[PDB]
């Protein structure tokens, strides 16, 4: 029976050349003698090239290969929340079986033109520099790009932690379910990542999909698509989900290995011709649906690691052209004290103020150009500058200091507006730059403990009221003079 | 004639025919599929076998599956019944509005119009955008290309060109979505419904849509640009009327070709591209032209990979264009929109005997002071503003005011700049820059010229900065 | 049962079997060889022919020579009676002290510990070294990596770290010489005999040695890392006792993998490397880890090809680490030792919640002024330090003093310097840099901070120059 079963001709480097399987489909899942799964990616006239989902010591010449008659699928639903799973959706946290009542295909194509609607809901990260200058909306694709140890993962983590405020509330369309996809990382890092989310009480709405460094290349290759289908469930059921691919750099590496050992010719940096289509078809699946389809969304945060800042490399240039915006991180700024290390000039968001609350739009609207005027004069300055150009330098330096932020303390949007207000209105222009960070800490905690009614009104009204503008001014000016002494 | 699949490797599918073998470029129908799957014959491998590229995903394909030869290349619906409708690569409606009711179809592969069919007629058309109108004007029935790296404003620019030029046009427009964002497809569709250019109940629709975004496989992206221009070829030839064609993005045509090139059995060329890069673009672009039968005004957004203009894809595209609009990241970073490089954009109709000696001299005058300012920028970077002569800082202040006056608010960019967009006439554009070059506004502040319409708005803004 | 050689090139040898084919990773024994020649099965080529990779020189092999399946993968001696002994790739003793009679054996290939086996414990390991403890401190049971190009001091650093930690660590230690200098192995062996951490007369030996140096063919160098790894694995699990694993140099694993990949008929990856680079490293590195069962504090020296940190070999290694120590050539050429780059060395425990708010702030202060100094470097070289402002001149003088106070005399470098080895406590390291940052030693000369122990010696050195 060579129509439904096959025989292994050769096996090496995760690739099995199989004779037979005459009725096997392209991209179909096949089972080996030892129980190991394999995906049929090459259909040649005399053989079938099968990529192996595990070790190949358990596969020998002459082994029997069997059809399952299906493409790859993964478990789906709210039963995955709080769980750590592998690429196929098998639980690896040891906390029991996933009691999921639904399955979903991993290779389902993106929604077309019709089922979509304009991005109109804010996806708050809690990071001042993001929510103000690179605002993300629900259903958007926003890249996190930069060298190693620039803070990429930490942007994604703080974004996840920030959602607790929405998920503990009663408002349901305000909620966001998180999916962290780890690709090619080590297991100890992943466990330390889960420990961090558990302490912040963030796990209860987070799915962790992990295909680590010891896992086979096909496992690493499939992991992003598996987690995407998990997000798509929320998207198609009137709910909002956030996915994080950390990172698509290591996924491309895994796919290259497969493609090279299937004897597909190499291109730029040894990558296959379809490496762009690999990520494009993935990130296109992130969308904001119209109300007839549920009004749910899927926001994607892909991560790309560059080498020595080389943004010109094959892989990074692909993902930049795909996404609706990028957040650029640099080591130079990181060690200069600018943490998060967001290069504001290079970073953009195509959705823009349409992804901001009416309050944040009022304060951040001016910041963009005001900082652009600053960077122009920054590499333009001790030959002594005139009063006008020294003012532009002063303002820019003081706004930059406000964009600084520590870790694991994601800020509410009303608290963000208040601290941006003080800088953008010039109330800190004649303050020594070294104490702006010190100012923000003491100023905010005073507004938190003694002025809840102000923050509460900015939160609920969604904008800066004329009465709120007067009250903010009243606090900042009197706090100023006390702090200055 | 019935054939059988023998090989499936990604987008590349090999099919065997025991009898009559189908010629290259034919459309083959795969049997036993839920959605219509088209394989376009690319090569004759020999031994009664053809090599094809798939127009959709190749998942679920079996060796030995029936494949039928349609007898002709991919054929799509043409005519006034494409107006207000969105089509894909193979001519299927994707707007959920039903079948395209017509007994008139055309093959997406065709011979490029001959040399005798070319028209030398060049006439300037007003666009409303100052930088373009002044420095690098577009011509009626000309070939316009908007260059730029990632995030510089290619889409925003082409969007407002449809918002302005289609108004000054009584004919039909075609928009080809080639390998870009499906999100922007939803954006453009609903914006045109709002603006009334697409009408879902009557026949007043004036824009035909063709889409094949970056979720589609390479084959689909490689031919969806030809599907777009074949609709444009009908309105031009079979009617004899003026047509407008917009493409975002035509780089994706070349990208898609390189994505399959390895699997077609080609040795890679320079910078990882296909050897066929130039001729593929040739037999495509040479169809995008004005003839003696009719006129096509074409606007093509062109991606510049890692904003490197030497890259073979964008570098080979320059020779196909009459007007080039080159966008710059450094100019976008300053906050100047559109981010058009004034010293890297050409027009060809830039000639004293075409646009006028008054127009031409202002354009060169604006370019001269900005080029001279660039050399002055090299001094104030190290020594500072205090070192410049009184003559020097006079030209700097004028050059900086001219930089900002080149920028204007777009009517499709309300969320980005804050205030509404506005259209500026050509005669007011020449006069405006002419006045600044003479030094008539050396008393006005610098930010008075930033993001305004005509020169009259700059005067009014100067009063508003005081109190 | 019996096989026949059909193809030989370099370390890659093809064997054909009539009946019963050996599974991938099986050790094969070549007949007719005076010394033991182990072929490890890597690929099933089809037609009853396997593709293998040798563990020693393949010279003197003939087409038709007989090969026998061992039945298992390469198995080496493991257990307490390996301590004080030196062994090669296939676990054969190379110290001329006789057979290693162990009660247990273990295959050099094993699957990496599952996700449930992972421990989240992060506790500081004080090295006594200023650059390390201050900026990027190592963790107990964590993974440590020492990056560097040719001659910047990877080996000198790992040897000082052995001397500083292994004495104060009441447990067993494992050293794996991978593709490095053989005379270094001789120096380490006899030094350990001299000190007493390795004993030939007694079973008090605390260190096990495994060696496959740059004189071995690629097959040996590609696998020798697993042999030393398997010894370390046993001590972690089937005892509970804490283990130190030192590897010099782990790059040789990946380099040797590149040599054989060219002969296995693979299509090369970028930079000519193997397409399986990241997954080969992945299945190997994930075995070097702390579990809930036992703890492994691993230190790995990592070579950097042509000083390029973007090279696929060092670049892929970063994600397998918990603390990085990157060495720079320019910092080495200035006379700074250890040549640690303060702005490219990282640690996951560099966090106010873990090391303290005072420790963290000083570390970030040291880094800020060094990045500020690095920015001015161009204008300093064109014009001069005298053309700087009063604000900039003050940061430059302090940063230059911080640079030098980061350097330290090592106990292993007691001949290379002629000076005394210095071991500095953490509290005194924090205090030292804190004072320079606040401006307490602005009057003191630069060279006073060069190559000293604690902050007190910087003052005492300045007194002699008065
Ligand atoms: N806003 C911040 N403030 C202080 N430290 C930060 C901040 N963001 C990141 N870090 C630190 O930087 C280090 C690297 O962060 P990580 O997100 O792991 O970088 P990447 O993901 O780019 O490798 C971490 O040790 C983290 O503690
Ligand atoms: N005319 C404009 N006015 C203001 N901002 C603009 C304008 N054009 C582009 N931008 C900015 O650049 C971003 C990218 O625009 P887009 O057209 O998507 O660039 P590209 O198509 O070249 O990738 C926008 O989201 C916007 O922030
Ligand atoms: N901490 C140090 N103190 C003094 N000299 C050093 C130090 N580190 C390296 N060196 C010098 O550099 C040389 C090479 O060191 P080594 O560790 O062998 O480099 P690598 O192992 O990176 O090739 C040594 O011979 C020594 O003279
Ligand atoms: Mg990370
Ligand atoms: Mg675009
Ligand atoms: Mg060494």
């Amino acid at each position: 029976d060579l129509e439904e079963t096959g025989r292994v001709l050769s096996i090496g480097d995760g690739i099995a050349r199989v004779h037979g399987l005459r009725n096997v489909q392209a991209e179909e899942m096949v089972e080996f003698s030892s129980g190991l799964k394999g995906m049929s990616l090459n259909l040649e006239p005399d053989n079938v090239g099968v990529v192996v989902f595990g070790n190949d010591k358990l596969i020998k010449e002459g082994d029997i290969v069997k059809r399952t008659g299906a493409i790859v699928d993964v478990p789906v639903g709210e039963e995955l929340l709080g769980r750590v799973v592998d690429a196929l959706g098998n639980a690896i946290d040891g906390k029991g079986p996933i009691g999921s009542k639904a399955r979903r295909r991993v290779g389902l194509k993106a929604p077309g033109i019709i089922p979509r609607i304009s991005v109109r809901e804010p996806m708050q990260t809690g990071i001042k520099a993001v929510d103000s200058l690179v605002p993300i909306g629900r259903g958007q694709r926003e890249l996190i790009i930069g060298d190693r140890q620039t803070g990429k993962t930490s942007i994604a983590i703080d974004t996840i932690i920030n959602q607790k405020r929405f998920n503990d509330g009663t408002d349901e369309k305000k909620k966001l379910y998180c999916i962290y996809v780890a690709i090619g990382q080590k297991r100890s890092t992943v466990a330390q990542l889960v420990k961090r989310l558990t302490d912040a009480d963030a796990m209860k709405y987070t799915i962790v999909v992990s295909a680590t460094a010891s896992d086979a290349a096909p496992l690493q290759y499939l992991a992003p698509y598996s987690g995407c289908s998990m997000g798509e469930y929320f998207r198609d059921n009137g709910k909002h989900a956030l996915i994080i691919y950390d990172d698509l750099s290591k996924q491309a590496v895994a796919y290259r290995q497969m493609s090279l050992l299937l004897r597909r010719p190499p291109g730029r940096e040894a990558y296959p011709g379809d490496v762009f289509y690999l990520h494009s078809r993935l990130l296109e699946r992130a969308a904001k649906m119209n109300d007839a389809f549920g009004g749910g969304s899927l926001t994607a945060l892909p991560v790309i690691e560059t080498q020595a800042g080389d943004v010109s490399a094959y892989i990074p240039t692909n993902v930049i052209s795909i996404t609706d915006g990028q957040i650029f991180l640099e080591t130079e700024l990181f060690y200069k004290g600018i943490r998060p290390a967001i290069n504001v000039g290079l970073s953009v968001s195509r959705v823009g103020s349409a992804a901001q609350t009416r309050a944040m739009k009022q304060v951040a609207g001016t910041m963009k150009l005001e900082l652009a005027q600053y960077r122009e004069v920054a590499a333009f300055a001790g030959s002594d500058l005139d009063a006008a150009t020294q003012q532009l330098l002063s303002r820019g330096v003081r706004l930059t200091e406000l964009l600084k932020q520590g870790q694991y303390s994601p800020m509410a949007i009303e608290e963000q507006v208040a601290v941006i207000y003080a800088g953008v209105r010039g109330y800190l222009d004649k303050l020594e730059p070294s104490k702006i960070t010190k100012f923000e800490n003491a100023f905010l905690s005073h507004v938190i403990s003694q002025h809840q009614a102000l923050l509460g009104k900015i939160r609920t009204d969604g904008k800066i009221s004329e009465e709120s503008d007067a009250k903010l001014k009243e606090i900042v000016t009197n706090f100023l003079a006390g702090f200055e002494a | 004639t019935t054939g059988r699949i023998v090989a499936v490797i990604g987008a590349v599918v090999d099919v065997q025919f025991d009898e009559g073998l189908p010629p290259i470029l034919n459309a083959l129908e795969v049997q036993g599929r839920e959605t219509r799957l088209v394989l376009e014959v690319a090569q004759h491998l020999g031994e009664s076998t053809v090599r094809t590229i798939a127009m959709d995903g190749t998942e679920g394909l079996v060796r030995g599956q029936k494949v039928l030869d349609s007898g002709a290349p991919i054929r799509i619906p043409v005519g006034p019944e494409t107006l207000g409708r969105i089509m894909n690569v193979i001519g299927e409606p994707i707007d959920e509005r039903g079948p395209i009711k017509t007994k008139q179809f055309a093959a997406i592969h065709a011979e490029a119009p001959e040399f005798v069919e070319m028209s030398v007629e060049q006439e300037i058309l007003v666009t409303g955008i100052k930088v373009v109108d002044l420095l690098a004007p577009y011509a009626k029935g000309g070939k316009i290309g908007l260059f730029g790296g990632a995030g510089v404003g290619k889409t925003v620019l082409i969007m407002e060109l449809i918002n302005n030029v289609a108004k000054a046009h009584g004919g039909y427009s075609v928009f080809a979505g080639v390998g870009e964002r499906t999100r922007e497809g939803n954006d453009l569709y609903h914006e045109m419904i709002e603006s009334g250019v697409i009408n879902l109940k009557d026949a007043t629709s004036k824009v035909a849509l063709v889409y094949g975004q970056m979720n589609e496989p390479p084959g689909a992206r490689a031919r969806v640009a030809l599907t777009g221009l074949t609709v444009a070829e009908y309105f031009r030839d079979q009617e004899g009327q003026d047509v407008l064609l917009f493409i975002d993005n035509i780089f994706r045509f070349t990208q898609a070709g390189s994505e399959v090139s390895a699997l077609l059995g080609r040795i890679p060329s320079a910078v990882g591209y296909q050897p066929t890069l130039a001729t593929d673009m040739g037999t495509m672009q040479e169809r995008i032209t004005t003839t003696k039968k009719g006129s096509i005004t074409s606007v093509q957004a062109i991606y510049v990979p890692a904003d490197d203009l030497t890259d073979p894809a964008p570098a080979t595209t320059f020779a196909h264009l009459d007007a080039t609009t080159v966008l710059s990241r450094a100019i976008a970073e300053l906050g100047i929109y559109p981010a058009v490089d004034p010293l890297d954009s050409t027009s060809r109709i830039m000639d004293p005997n075409i646009v006028g000696s008054e127009h031409y001299d202002v354009a060169r005058g604006v370019q001269k002071i900005l080029q001279d300012y660039k050399s002055l920028q090299d001094i104030i970077a190290i020594l500072g503003m205090d070192e410049l002569s009184e003559e020097d800082k006079l030209t700097v202040s004028r050059a900086r005011k001219i930089q900002r006056f080149l920028s204007q608010p777009f009517q499709v960019a309300e969320v980005f700049t804050g205030h509404l967009g506005k259209l500026v006439p050509l005669k007011e554009t020449i006069k405006g820059f002419q006045q600044i070059l003479a030094g008539e506004y050396d008393h006005l502040p610098e930010q008075a010229f930033y993001m305004v319409g005509p020169i009259e708005e700059a005067v009014a803004k100067a009063d508003k900065l005081a109190e």
